[PDB]
């Protein structure tokens, strides 16, 4: 019933997002209690967009996720500009993130008190996307049961963290929050920025694909799994960051380079033990996500024209998505090596948060002109335009706001205007596009031995 | 796909193999370079495992009725400004002697029962129970006839080694993070004696210790009674003189930290008179730098943050005087207790000088360095003292101290700075005693050139 179902998408939003922003969010806040609260607001922002996916994926039902979500309620063109802003700003920049923050965990036990050099960490985040890619591509159902193993191993990643954050709230140690709502000034214009680290944490509703052939009983636990399963989300995140408060001062807080080892280490005695262990294994099962979840939006987009013919193809045996790796890793080799944490956040959020309140924007339209049309769920118009208008409004002043790396994204997202040139044009040159096309579709399908799916 | 099948043979599989052999060729070597990064990258040296007055200042507080207030003295009380203890923030209240305690009687006074007038058990529980939820832990003074002309009782309480060795085994079953007695140059033979508590108040756990105290200057007699135990945190009156020559403040910090050179120590004017007893006024912001920077512990009798003048408001008793918290905390004959003296009067103001001792008292109890870094100090201009407190790999400092009357020079001939804490050119301004310098400019070393009594604090993290 809906109980699997809750399990299931609670096996998503959570990870290591509430590992990486935490630091993100106090750093342009300002404050513990106004930080407390963007977690909240966030928390009940993503419960709106998850809310509004459920209805965009129950009235379409031509299944294939956020591409198809786009594709008619506007019209192609937005689509391949989603498409192309995914696969060149998104999905690196998560990935990228997720691993600065693996590396970096996996070499605390290590480093147990020192600096550790900026580049160890990007070796070692690297040579994690590496193992990760090969591990998705060599074969597939050991990249199902280590996924399973490792959401066992991110759910205990935050009651490693709760349960020592609670028994020192019976005990009484309260005294961060005294002054809750008071601290340093943090105006507006570092706003928008936490919340991108605070919408961030509550990632995974996305990419979440919902059927209404098989939930059973659809009209009732579509939303019913939604509204009672990011709620438990967003209380676990508040916990988990009261849990930070009471330890970490505000002050050690920002100047701290990973919380949850200088919380260990504060509270635990087998602090490098377990902590910057099950951290690294949970970022490790976040960043196994890139499972097949890219994949099905080559396979998707690539239908109708959008992504060459090469990028949705499997391997002739062991079947896996080996086309559709080698090129989310060299991206991701150039983010994690020409940027940084808090400047690729920025960039994939930016480009993130866009095409979303540009797509939940979608409903307000659909539910207008072309009305009454197979609507099992119905939300009331009060989320989407209360969602659209924060993304849409979070977005567009944080231009004003670090335009060096959310302006760099912008210019890419614009770049797809022009990008549609190659899905439509009035002649490709034959000698001089369409022979290396066909050359590079030839090389690349005959050296990784992939075929298509079924056609 | 049966085309694909075929394609995959010789002549286009010989390329296959090549691709994935320089592949991990690559990861390999992605791999072998970050652990040669991980073996190249210098390994710090270990945390020597503080104990909690290794981390902060101690707070000396002799009268009860003086530090509440006339009439209203009790330990309850106490409660309600340990939120201000905590503001300062310390890590210990020398609390007492609050014992049953007549009068110059050996029979008639006994450590194991605490004086009604300042409350009994019941409000001394609830001081320990609210002490430790703000890190505040609290010592407790045995010094038997504190009420006496001699502060050690005068014909022989040899029952010290029976009643304080029962005193220190009791409170430490209720409590206590320490203890400490005073004039102990009273107390025959004080470094066996010292020893045997000492003994017991470590054995019984580390996270306890035990203060002295001495009314002498000359460091023989220090060290005589630093004979053994070396553990013990001794105050004296070792800087009581005012001092303040070229050489005095010089020599005598540099020959006691040439003693045991390094062994953890505790910096304090007196074992419990005021900073003001000695200090005249414009030396007050001075010396509260040099005791926060420098190698040990410092330690701080009630209102030494403030600077309780008994010079500027008459009718305080010269042993204890009153604190004033507030614009009526002095009862007896009023007017002089203007917004300047008080707490609250200084609690607001940025350049004030509890504001001074909150900005010093926090960066000692945080920073890396003050708490455990080395300490290295060189020749400058005649009138000055300047020294560095540095770590392995945390923030560096610096300090500079005019006690003369004429504007200097800083005169930062070094020249002898291990190269891991070799000056830069330019440090980073932190504070200063005298304000009006940016705080937050690095000043330049070859042009530092000082105003009289006037302090300095710099940083610089040279891959310190
Ligand atoms: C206790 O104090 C004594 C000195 O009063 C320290 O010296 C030892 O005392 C014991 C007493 O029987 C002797 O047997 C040892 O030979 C003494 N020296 C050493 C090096 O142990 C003693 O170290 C102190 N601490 C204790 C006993 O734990
Ligand atoms: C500590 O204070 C006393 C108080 O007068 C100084 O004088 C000593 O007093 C005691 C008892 O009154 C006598 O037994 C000593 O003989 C006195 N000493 C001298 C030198 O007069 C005492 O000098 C002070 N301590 C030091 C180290 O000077
Ligand atoms: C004081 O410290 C200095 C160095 O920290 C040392 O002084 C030495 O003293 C002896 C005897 O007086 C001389 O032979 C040496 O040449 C001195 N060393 C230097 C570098 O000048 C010593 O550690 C301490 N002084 C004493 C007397 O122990
Ligand atoms: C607080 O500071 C002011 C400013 O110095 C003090 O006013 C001084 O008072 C002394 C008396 O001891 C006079 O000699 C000075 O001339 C005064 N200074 C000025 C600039 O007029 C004030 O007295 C201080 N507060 C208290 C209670 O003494």
């Amino acid at each position: 019933t809906l109980l699997r179902g809750v399990s299931i998408i609670i096996g998503t939003i959570i990870g290591a997002g509430i590992f990486i922003s935490p630091k993100g969010v106090l750093q342009n806040t300002g404050s513990v209690g106004m930080s407390l609260t963007i977690w909240t607001v966030c928390g009940v922002l993503s419960l709106f967009g998850a809310l509004s996916y459920a209805e965009l994926g129950t009235t379409i039902k031509k299944s294939g996720g956020h591409y198809t979500y786009i594709l008619e309620v506007f019209g192609p063109l937005p689509a391949f500009v989603r498409v192309w802003v995914e696969l060149l700003i998104i999905r690196p920049a998560a990935t990228a993130v997720i691993s600065l923050a693996f590396g970096r965990y996996i070499l605390e036990p290590f480093f147990i008190q020192c600096e550790i050099p900026e580049l160890a960490i990007k070796l070692i985040t690297a040579v994690g996307i590496t193992v990760v890619m090969v591990l998705n591509s060599m074969s597939v159902s050991w990249s199902a049961r280590i996924q399973i193993f490792l959401t066992f191993c991110k759910l205990t990643a935050i009651l490693i963290i709760i349960v020592p954050g609670v028994m020192q709230l019976i005990k009484g140690q309260t005294q961060n929050f005294k002054d809750a709502f008071s601290g340093r000034d943090s105006s507006i214009t570092r706003l928008p920025l936490a919340f991108y680290y605070g919408m961030y944490a509550y990632a995974g509703w996305f990419y979440l694909n919902f059927v209404t052939e098989e939930v059973e009983n659809p009209e009732k636990t579509i939303p019913l799994a939604i509204c009672i399963s990011m709620a438990i989300v967003t209380i676990g995140y508040v916990l988990t960051n009261v849990a930070y408060f009471t330890t970490i001062n505000a002050e050690e807080l920002l100047l701290s380079n990973a919380v949850a080892v200088t919380f260990s280490e504060r509270l635990l005695g087998n602090f490098s033990l377990a902590v910057p262990i099950f951290v690294a294994l949970s970022c490790f099962g976040s960043m196994n996500g890139g499972v097949f979840a890219v994949s099905r939006l080559f396979y998707v987009a690539s239908r109708e024209g959008h992504l060459p013919e090469i990028l949705s193809m499997i391997h002739v045996r062991k079947h896996t998505p080996l086309p559709a790796v080698i090129v989310l890793h060299p991206l991701t080799m150039i983010m994690l090596f020409s940027g940084d944490l808090d400047s690729l956040l920025n960039f994939l959020s930016f480009a993130r948060w866009l095409f979303i309140g540009l797509a939940v924007a979608g409903l307000i339209y659909l539910r207008y002109k072309c009305p009454d049309m197979h609507r099992p769920f119905k939300v009331p118009l009060f989320i989407p335009a209360l969602f659209s208008f924060t993304c849409l409004f979070m977005v567009a002043l944080s231009l004003y706001s670090d335009p060096f790396s959310t302006g760099i994204g912008f210019v890419i997202t614009l770049t797809g205007v022009p990008a549609y040139y190659l899905f439509i044009i009035w002649d490709k040159k034959p000698r001089w596009f369409r022979i290396m096309s066909e050359k590079i579709t030839r090389t690349l399908q005959i050296i990784l031995e992939v075929v298509p799916e079924e056609d | 796909e049966e085309l694909l099948k075929v394609a995959g043979s010789p002549g286009w599989v010989r390329t296959r193999w090549a691709l994935l052999l320089l592949f991990w060729l690559g990861w390999l070597g992605m791999l072998a370079g970050a652990v040669v990064i991980i073996v190249r990258a210098p390994r710090c040296r270990e945390l020597p495992a503080q104990k909690w007055w290794h981390t902060g200042a101690l707070y000396r507080i002799g009268d009860l009725q003086a530090f509440q207030g006339h009439g209203a003295g009790n330990l309850a009380g106490l409660k309600g400004r340990l939120d201000y203890l905590s503001s300062l923030k310390v890590k210990g209240l020398v609390l007492g002697p609050i014992h049953k305690n007549q009068k110059d009687d050996v029979a008639q006074t006994d450590l194991l029962q605490i004086d009604p007038n300042f409350g009994s058990k019941e409000d001394f529980d609830s001081l320990l129970q609210s002490a430790k939820k703000k890190s505040i832990r609290v010592i407790l003074d045995l010094t038997p006839n504190y009420r006496g002309e001699n502060s050690w009782f005068s014909t022989q309480v040899d029952t010290v080694a029976t009643k304080v060795k029962d005193a220190l085994e009791f409170w430490l079953q209720a409590g206590v993070d320490g203890f400490q007695v005073r004039d102990i140059e009273n107390l025959k033979d004080a470094s066996s004696f010292l020893a045997e508590w000492q003994n017991i108040t470590k054995g019984f756990s580390e996270d306890r210790l035990l203060i002295a105290g001495t009314n002498s200057s000359d460091l023989q007699q220090i060290l005589s009674l630093l004979e053994s135990n070396k553990d013990l945190l001794l105050t004296s009156s070792y800087l009581s003189d005012s001092g303040s020559t070229g050489e005095h403040t010089k020599s005598l910090v540099t020959q006691y930290l040439n003693a045991t050179g390094n062994r953890w120590c505790s910096w304090s004017l007196s074992q419990a008179r005021l900073l003001t007893s000695f200090l005249p006024a414009q030396l007050l912001r001075l010396y509260q730098l040099m005791l926060f920077t420098l190698p040990g512990t410092p330690v701080f009798s009630y209102g030494d943050e403030i600077g309780l003048d008994a010079a500027a408001l008459p009718g305080q008793p010269m042993e204890a005087p009153v604190m004033l918290w507030d614009e009526s905390s002095f009862p007896d004959i009023p007017g002089a207790v203007s917004a300047n003296m008080t707490v609250k009067g200084q609690s607001e103001d940025p350049g004030s000088l509890l504001s001074l001792f909150r900005r010093l008292s926090d960066q000692r109890s945080k920073e890396r360095s003050l708490l455990h870094g080395d300490f290295h100090a060189f020749s400058a201009g005649p009138g000055l003292f300047s020294y560095i407190r540095h770590w392995d790999q945390n923030e560096r400092f610096l300090v500079v101290l005019n006690f003369g009357d004429v504007g200097l020079s800083a005169g930062l001939q070094a020249s002898d700075l291990p190269a891991s804490a070799s000056l830069p050119a330019k440090a980073d301004l932190l504070l200063s005693t005298q304000p009006g310098r940016e705080e937050g400019s690095p000043l330049e070393l070859e042009r530092l050139k000082l105003e009289p009594h006037e302090g300095l604090l710099l940083r610089f993290p040279y891959a310190a």
